[PDB]
């Protein structure tokens, strides 16, 4: 209220293995899974538009 | 500190055990000698710019691989130009000084983007602290000329490239040059020395233009940024009781929290302030000062009258304890200063340029308490008193008042 | 291409004798024929500013010197836009071509390139 | 060198264009010249017979291929004048060069109304030639074969690209290599990327500089004779004539810029001590 | 070769170290103690440094004011100061003043009255230089990266303690903190300067003797710090500079990567515009910073405790509107300790330490404090013979591997004063501790 | 200086998408730009691509 | 609306004794639904600011004023993006509800409509 190098409360957020490797791996499998998805989207998405150029049916007959 | 001659330069050296050497270039150059006000703190800062064999880059980078330090700072006096390096290093920082005095090229870039501008902040720096302003407008009001020029360049008055040229011309000659080795082995300075020195300039001994005269006076420097006051008294015929009277009344504290048991400590008491008393040898004159700063114009100028009021009963009585007391804390201050590479590098200057033996911090003269009531009566009783005030001019003493 | 470049290898030439013999009469048709005289320039003021290094140079001429590139190019910008060549005084004579910028550039140079090189030192 | 970049690029964009318009008249050099130059890309290791068939949307240059060019040429000259746009803010931050090589920051006038007066002065010399051309010879710069229906059956006499696309074109016929002359031909444009580095002059431009001067005048003359090369047969004598001219092309960035550059700025500081 | 360090003990545990140099007329003995304000609970925070103004506020012989003449007559003076992990009570005298200024040392320590009407006129003092250290920036910024990167912990606590403990200190609490913590296996009366260590030695058998010895007596500089990445932003638009400090985790005094952390902090090094070299240091920040006049300084720092540190870098800045280039371009610095130093950064860095760290022990007083440091932390005094081991054993594939542990990618504690609007939010600050390039 | 502030090119993307100062307390209605954003996106991209076959 | 407009007009109606006992009960309750004072705000920090004259009185405030206001404005942003609202000492109570603009910005108009009219004068 007063003194400023007394730091507000904290402890409902903070976790006690915050420095370790296994904290961060974890923030980082979910960072990686979101961009292997959307990865695997970005490909889907691009190889099943452009094929939209491709000699179509009647073509092919 | 074995004095001697080498290739016509006066060389000082004493060695110890320790891997650290001090090499210091003292130069017969400060401010009393200054030809235009501010060429002195110029050719300070001009050390170690670029030189025709090797540049300030090249000398900062090779510097660092050797871990070196450069210090510089110019007096009323001297120039002092020091390195610390490793013991086995000396040729490089011979040669460095050697380059320097011999091959600057002074160039108008190198003034205008380097040297001024870092002799501006430097003044900025001191100033921050009305204490140092305080004391330099009293030798101003003292002494006008020669001890009362400048010791900085200020921005009222410009120094030129010329300017600075010209006295490098005079200073940078064999006979305003003392070499002073800390830590150096004495044999292997000189032989040194004596090569690297050799081509530099005979030149002639620099003098200050007219002698020195003393005045009294008043200064008000009006700042907004703190308030000092200082009581100088100008000595006509320097004596070293002065130096004993300064520490006897004393005025900083020699303990944590504390006030101190001072005259000059004992007067600032329900105050905020701080007082300092000291003597200022300039071999031909001398300067005893008082000066007080803080944060009040009102507890400054009530601390003024109670350090005068100090002097004054001093001038009466000085019991033995008390003489006692200032030969001990004279002695202390004696011996520190020996200690200190600043300056100690220019107190064997000045017994190598001018000729004023050293006096051993063990032969410091022990004042009888007749003999410093009698410094103290001729101070009170002077006839040309100094009082610089800065800060908020208005509110604080005046000579007359004092 | 530096500055420092053109004028150490112009020094090799003006060394070697038979080289000089041929190669200072070129360069003073090339010169004559360059025709930047006529507009009242010095050889000088065509060299690129838009660098730092250049931009520093200029910074470090003196100040009378400074003015009179001012002078000289917002001369020759009239007389381009006019179609016009100088005349008289202000054709530039050949004694008056005076290498006024190259010591200030070989000096701001020779500090870029040392800086270049002891950000490569190796500690032996 | 930004402006001068995302130029080429410019270039590079208004080529494509130009070329896709073309196709959707679907005359006789439409046709054929679509499939000349869609079957370049078959040179494209590994890939380039795909490559090809999926540009066309099929297996020659037909309906698919017109229908896709005309969406396509629709669109290009948006992303166009988008280049365009981002070219001129690029310059905008050193602005205009001028004649004379050196700083105009001495000496700046309005763009209006200056320029502005200035410019109306070309518009209308432009719109004077445009007059002559489009109406009074409107068919002067075309083929007449392009008058001629599409068909896939008969090939022209000789399948040439519009006149702005024969220096490269000239170039692509030098190198014996199909993939080689499509990578020549390609460089023909990228190399310009390269001239902020090649130029190693001191001074900006050519205005003083009489050696440079003569050798630009050959390269552009040589440009035009390149140009030439493009619309003739391939015959004696000027199958050879061509490589020289494609040779002497890249020479002047790889080669004779770099030289001339250089001496000449000897020749400035020599000349004038 | 300088001389070499003589350490004796006493019965009751009391460590003697000295240093004499036969060439200085001065000398500096004092007593260093492994104790400082981390040994406070919540409760009697601010108890070490209240006692180190009580020190001198009299003793059961001398009175405040017997002190001060006391002192005064020896003719040098006495200083004090209390850290987290240390507490120092010096005296620098004469020579042959030595005796007294042990003497003098042995009885504050022991013997102080600590009398309820000191404790009461002290109360308010230390109540006004809570207000005061306000203008102190550097210390500011300090104390707040400490209560910070140690949130809730006894290294994140200030030294001054809260203004509720100064009001509540008692010369009970105060008797008890000295008696639990100054024992004398956790003290090292130290020499330097014209001092002979069998004299020394003597001295200590007659004024230290009846000390209290700890019932589990650990070895001298014996300790689990959790260190938060979190920021303390304290804007102040009518302050001209901003102080900005950066920092990790660093290492402890006896980390056996005590010494890649220093090289490692010399590669980076400091910068002020104000001096005249600064503008040609090697170091590639200062290159960036000085170019573009980013900032008036920076300072690396590697700050050890027993059992953690704090590696970072502080700085001051007018550029207001460069506060991010600067930010920036810092980190990207410490981003190359990991992805591109060479034996070329190396090789010079520790070429610059091993005279620094000789360099640094220039005067009686900072040879006493370096003798002190080095008994209370690491319990010997380590020669330079193995100082320059340790240095040279450090490639440059030590410190890419301990910034790889310890920089890379690592949560920071960040405070900023002053104008910092420019700073930007904890995110994009903590992005630049990795590079997408790499 | 940072090349995104320095390059007048990348500071114009910089100044709308990097830099950008926004309020920290935009709720989940200014999303809708960015939608409408992507919307034009979609239909650039599918428009083009529908004109290569419609006739 | 201009504050001077808001003002007078709310001046007329608490000078009525009818009009003020149907209005003032039924603005404390619209203030009481507003909730603003749930976010630590006090009335006059709603006030729009991006025009000359408000920029003008904000200008005219008293630093420390000022500085509070910049308190209340980062505090209830702060609880606008968490979706929270203000408990405790953080809820501005009615008494501390207080006018603290309105004064400038009153005097700021008076002078911004005095020179309207004074734009406007006739000599007769
Ligand atoms: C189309 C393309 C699809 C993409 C979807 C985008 C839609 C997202 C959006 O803008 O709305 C989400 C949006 C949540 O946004 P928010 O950022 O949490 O709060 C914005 C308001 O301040 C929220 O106002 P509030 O804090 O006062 O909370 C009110 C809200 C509760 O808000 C929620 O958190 C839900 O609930 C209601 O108002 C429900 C109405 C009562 C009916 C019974 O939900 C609503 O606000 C719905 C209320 C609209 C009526
Ligand atoms: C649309 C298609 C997007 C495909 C994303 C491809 C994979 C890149 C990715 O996931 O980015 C993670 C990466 C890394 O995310 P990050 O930047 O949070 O991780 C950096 C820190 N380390 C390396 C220690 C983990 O982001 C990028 O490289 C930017 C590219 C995204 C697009
Ligand atoms: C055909 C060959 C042209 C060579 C030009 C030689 C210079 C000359 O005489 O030009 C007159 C002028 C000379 O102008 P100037 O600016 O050099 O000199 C003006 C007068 N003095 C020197 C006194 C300041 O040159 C131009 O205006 C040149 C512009 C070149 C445009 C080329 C178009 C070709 C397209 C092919 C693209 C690939
Ligand atoms: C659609 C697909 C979504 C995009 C996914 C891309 C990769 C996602 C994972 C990559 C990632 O998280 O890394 C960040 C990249 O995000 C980025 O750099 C982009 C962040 C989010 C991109 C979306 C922006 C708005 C989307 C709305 C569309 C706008 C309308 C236009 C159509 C780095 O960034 P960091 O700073 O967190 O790194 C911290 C240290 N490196
Ligand atoms: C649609 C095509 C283009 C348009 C509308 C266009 C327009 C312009 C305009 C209006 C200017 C400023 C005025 C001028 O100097 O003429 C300019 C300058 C410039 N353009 Fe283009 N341009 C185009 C294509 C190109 C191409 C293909 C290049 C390069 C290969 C190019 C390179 C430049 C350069 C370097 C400048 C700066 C020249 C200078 O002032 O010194 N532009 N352009
Ligand atoms: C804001 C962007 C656009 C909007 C709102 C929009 C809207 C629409 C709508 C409502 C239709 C009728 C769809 C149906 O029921 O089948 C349509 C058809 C079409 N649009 Fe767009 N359009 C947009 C952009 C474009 C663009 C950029 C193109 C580029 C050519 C384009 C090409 C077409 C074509 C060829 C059709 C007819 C084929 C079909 O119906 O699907 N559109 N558009
Ligand atoms: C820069 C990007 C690189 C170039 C992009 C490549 C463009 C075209 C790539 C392949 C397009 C066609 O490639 C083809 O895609 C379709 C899906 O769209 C796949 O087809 C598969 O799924 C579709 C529907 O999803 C089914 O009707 C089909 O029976 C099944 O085999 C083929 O298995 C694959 O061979
Ligand atoms: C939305 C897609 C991303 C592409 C960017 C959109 C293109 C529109 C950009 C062109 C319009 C000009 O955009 C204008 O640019 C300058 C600098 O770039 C911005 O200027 C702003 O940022 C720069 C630094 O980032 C500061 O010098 C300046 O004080 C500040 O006002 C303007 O606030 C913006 O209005």
């Amino acid at each position: 209220g007063k003194s400023t190098y007394k730091i507000p409360d904290f402890t409902p957020y903070l976790k006690k293995d915050r420095n370790t490797d296994a904290n961060r791996l974890f923030s980082y499998f979910m960072i990686g899974s979101f961009g292997m998805l959307s990865a695997a989207g970005a490909k889907a998405t691009v190889q099943d538009f452009l094929s939209n150029m491709s000699a179509s049916a009647d073509v092919l007959a | 500190f074995s004095t001697a001659e080498a290739a016509g330069v006066k060389v000082a050296a004493q060695d110890g055990q320790s891997p650290i050497s001090d090499l210091s270039v003292v130069l017969r150059g400060g401010s009393r000698y200054a030809t235009v006000p501010g060429v002195s703190h110029i050719l300070e800062k001009f050390a170690f710019q670029n030189t025709v064999p090797k540049s300030a880059l090249r000398f900062v980078r090779e510097l660092e691989l050797f871990g070196g330090k450069l210090y510089t700072h110019t007096t009323r006096e001297h120039i002092v130009l020091r390195t610390q390096f490793l013991k086995q290093d000396l040729p490089y920082f011979v040669d460095a000084f050697a380059n320097v005095l011999k091959e600057t090229k002074f160039q108008q870039f190198e003034l205008t983007e380097r040297v001024a501008p870092v002799a501006e902040l430097d003044l900025l720096k001191r100033e921050s602290d009305p204490a140092f302003t305080a004391l330099e407008a009293a030798h101003e009001v003292a002494f006008r000329t020669g001890l009362g020029n400048s010791v900085y360049a200020q921005g009222y008055s410009p120094v030129t490239l010329e300017d600075v040229k010209e006295f490098a011309r005079q200073v940078y000659a064999k006979q305003n040059v003392a070499v002073v080795g800390n830590n150096v082995v004495p044999a292997d300075l000189q032989q040194l020395v004596g090569t690297a020195f050799a081509d530099l300039q005979e030149g002639s001994k620099v003098t200050q233009a007219g002698t020195t005269t003393l005045h009294g006076g008043e200064a008000r420097v009006r700042t907004s940024t703190g308030n000092a006051l200082t009581i100088a008294l100008p000595i006509a015929e320097p004596k070293p009781v002065y130096h004993a009277l300064a520490s006897f009344l004393g005025g900083p504290a020699s303990m944590p929290w504390s006030v101190g048991a001072s005259p000059l400590a004992q007067a600032t008491v329900g105050t905020h302030t701080s007082v300092k008393a000291t003597y200022h040898n300039y071999g031909d004159a001398g300067l005893f000062a008082i000066t007080i700063k803080g944060d009040s114009p009102a507890e400054i100028s009530q601390v003024a009258h109670k350090a005068v009021q100090a002097l004054k009963d001093t001038g009466a009585e000085v019991t033995e304890e008390q003489a006692a007391r200032a030969y001990a804390k004279s002695k202390f201050a004696a011996a520190e200063a020996f200690e200190n590479p600043d300056s100690s590098a220019s107190v064997i200057g000045m017994e190598l340029l001018s000729g004023v033996s050293r006096i051993a911090p063990e032969n410091v003269q022990k004042f009888t308490p007749a003999e410093l009531s009698e410094a103290a009566a001729q101070l009170s009783a002077s006839a040309k008193p100094v009082v610089a005030a800065v800060g908020q001019v208005h509110a604080l003493p005046f000579a007359d008042e004092l | 291409a530096s500055i420092t470049s053109v004028v150490k290898t112009s020094e090799l030439i003006l060394k070697s004798p038979l080289l000089s013999k041929i190669v200072v009469p070129l360069a003073k048709t090339y010169v004559k024929f360059s025709g930047y005289r006529q507009l009242g320039f010095k050889m000088n003021d065509l060299i690129i500013e838009e660098t730092p290094n250049m931009q520093l140079a200029l910074r470090r001429l003196p100040p009378t010197e400074s003015y009179d590139r001012v002078y000289r190019l917002i001369r020759a910008t009239q007389f381009s836009l006019s179609h016009k060549l100088a005349t008289g005084n202000d054709i530039t004579k050949p004694e008056e071509d005076d290498h006024y910028l190259i010591p200030y550039i070989l000096d701001v140079e020779a500090e870029a390139f040392e800086k270049d090189a002891l950000d490569n030192l190796e500690v032996v | 060198v930004l402006p001068w970049s995302i130029g080429v690029i410019i270039f590079l964009l208004l080529i494509i264009t130009a070329f896709m318009g073309y196709v959707l008249v679907f005359g006789q050099m439409s046709l054929w010249g679509a499939t000349v130059i869609c079957n370049l890309v078959s040179a494209i290791p590994w890939l380039g017979e795909d490559i090809v068939h999926f540009l066309w949307g099929g297996f020659s240059v037909g309906n698919p291929t017109l229908q896709r060019f005309f969406a396509l040429h629709y669109l290009m000259p948006f992303v166009l004048a988008v280049f365009a746009l981002l070219h001129l803010i690029a310059l905008h931050t050193a602005g205009s060069s001028n004649p004379l090589g050196i700083t105009s920051n001495v000496d700046k006038l309005s763009m209006h109304p200056y320029y502005s007066f200035k410019d109306l002065i070309t518009v209308f010399a432009f719109l004077l030639m445009f007059t002559l051309f489009v109406f009074f010879s409107p068919d002067k710069l075309g083929h007449p074969d392009n008058y001629i229906p599409a068909n896939p059956m008969v090939t022209p006499a000789s399948i040439v690209p519009e006149w702005y696309l024969l220096p490269f074109y000239a170039i692509l016929r030098a190198i014996p290599d199909k993939l080689g002359g499509v990578i020549a031909m390609v460089a023909a444009i990228l190399i310009l990327l390269i001239l902020p580095i090649v130029d190693r002059s001191i001074i900006r431009g050519n205005a003083f500089k009489p050696i440079s001067k003569l050798l630009f005048g050959f390269f552009i003359c040589n440009f035009l004779l390149l140009g030439v090369l493009g619309q003739v047969h391939i015959e004696p004598p000027f199958i050879v004539l061509g490589q020289i001219c494609t040779i002497f092309y890249f020479s002047y960035f790889l080669i004779l810029l770099p030289m001339v550059s250089t001496i000449e700025n000897i020749f400035f500081y020599i000349g004038s001590l | 070769v300088s001389p070499k360090t003589r350490t004796s003990n006493l019965k009751n545990g009391l460590t003697i170290a000295s240093e004499s140099n036969p060439l200085v007329q001065t000398a500096t003995v004092g007593v260093w103690i492994d104790a400082g304000s981390r040994n406070e609970n919540a409760y009697n925070n601010g108890t070490a440094h209240f006692f180190e103004h009580l020190a001198f506020k009299g003793t059961d012989k001398r009175s405040q004011h017997q002190l001060e003449l006391d002192i005064e007559n020896m003719g040098g003076h006495l200083n004090a100061y209390t850290s987290r992990e240390s507490t120092v009570y010096y005296a620098k005298s004469f020579k042959d003043d030595v005796p007294k200024s042990v003497e003098i040392l042995a009885d504050i320590l022991q013997h102080s009255k600590l009398a309820e009407s000191a404790i009461d006129r002290e109360r308010e003092v230390i109540t006004r230089e809570l207000e005061e250290v306000n203008k102190q920036y550097e210390e500011v910024v300090f104390d707040h990266l400490h209560a910070t990167a140690f949130m809730n912990q006894p290294l994140g606590r200030t030294i001054l303690g809260p203004r509720e403990n100064i009001q509540t200190i008692t010369n009970t609490e105060l008797r008890k903190f000295i008696t639990e913590n100054y024992t004398a296996d956790r003290m090292v009366l130290v020499g330097a300067g014209a001092v002979d260590h069998d004299a020394l030695v003597e001295l200590a058998e007659k004024y230290f003797s009846h000390l209290p010895s700890s019932q589990s007596p650990v070895p001298l500089g014996t300790p689990i710090p959790n260190f938060v990445g979190s920021e303390v932003r304290l804007r102040d638009d009518t302050m001209p500079v901003a102080h900005i400090a950066i920092a990790v985790e660093g290492v402890s005094w006896t980390s056996e990567d005590y010494y890649t952390a220093l090289v490692a902090q010399a590669i980076i090094g400091n910068y002020d515009r104000a001096v005249g070299t600064s503008r040609h240091q090697g170091s590639r920040l200062s290159n960036i910073v000085s170019e573009n006049n980013l900032a008036n300084s920076f300072q690396s720092f590697s700050t050890s405790y027993s059992d953690t540190g704090l590696w970072g870098i502080y700085l001051t800045s007018e550029n207001t509107t460069q506060i991010d280039d600067l930010v920036h371009f810092t980190l990207k610095e410490w981003n190359r300790l990991s992805t591109s130093v060479s034996n070329l950064q190396v090789e010079r860095a520790k070429s610059q330490l091993k005279a620094g760290l000789l360099l640094s022990l220039d005067g009686t007083t900072y040879v006493a404090e370096d003798i002190g440091r080095q008994l209370t932390t690491l319990g010997r005094r380590v020669t330079p013979a193995e100082v320059e081991a340790k240095l040279e054993a450090v490639t440059e594939h030590d410190v890419r591997a301990w910034a790889q542990k310890t920089l890379y990618d690592k949560d920071i504690a960040l405070v900023g004063l002053g104008p910092i609007e420019g700073l930007y939010d904890y995110n994009r600050i903590r992005n630049d501790m990795s590079m997408m390039r790499w | 200086m940072a090349l995104r502030k320095k390059n007048s090119l990348l500071n114009m993307a910089n100044s709308y998408v990097l830099d950008s100062p926004q309020p920290s307390n935009l709720n989940y209605f200014w999303n809708f730009g960015s939608l409408l954003a992507l919307c034009l996106v979609i239909q650039l991209a599918t428009g083009i691509t529908l004109a290569m076959h419609y006739t």
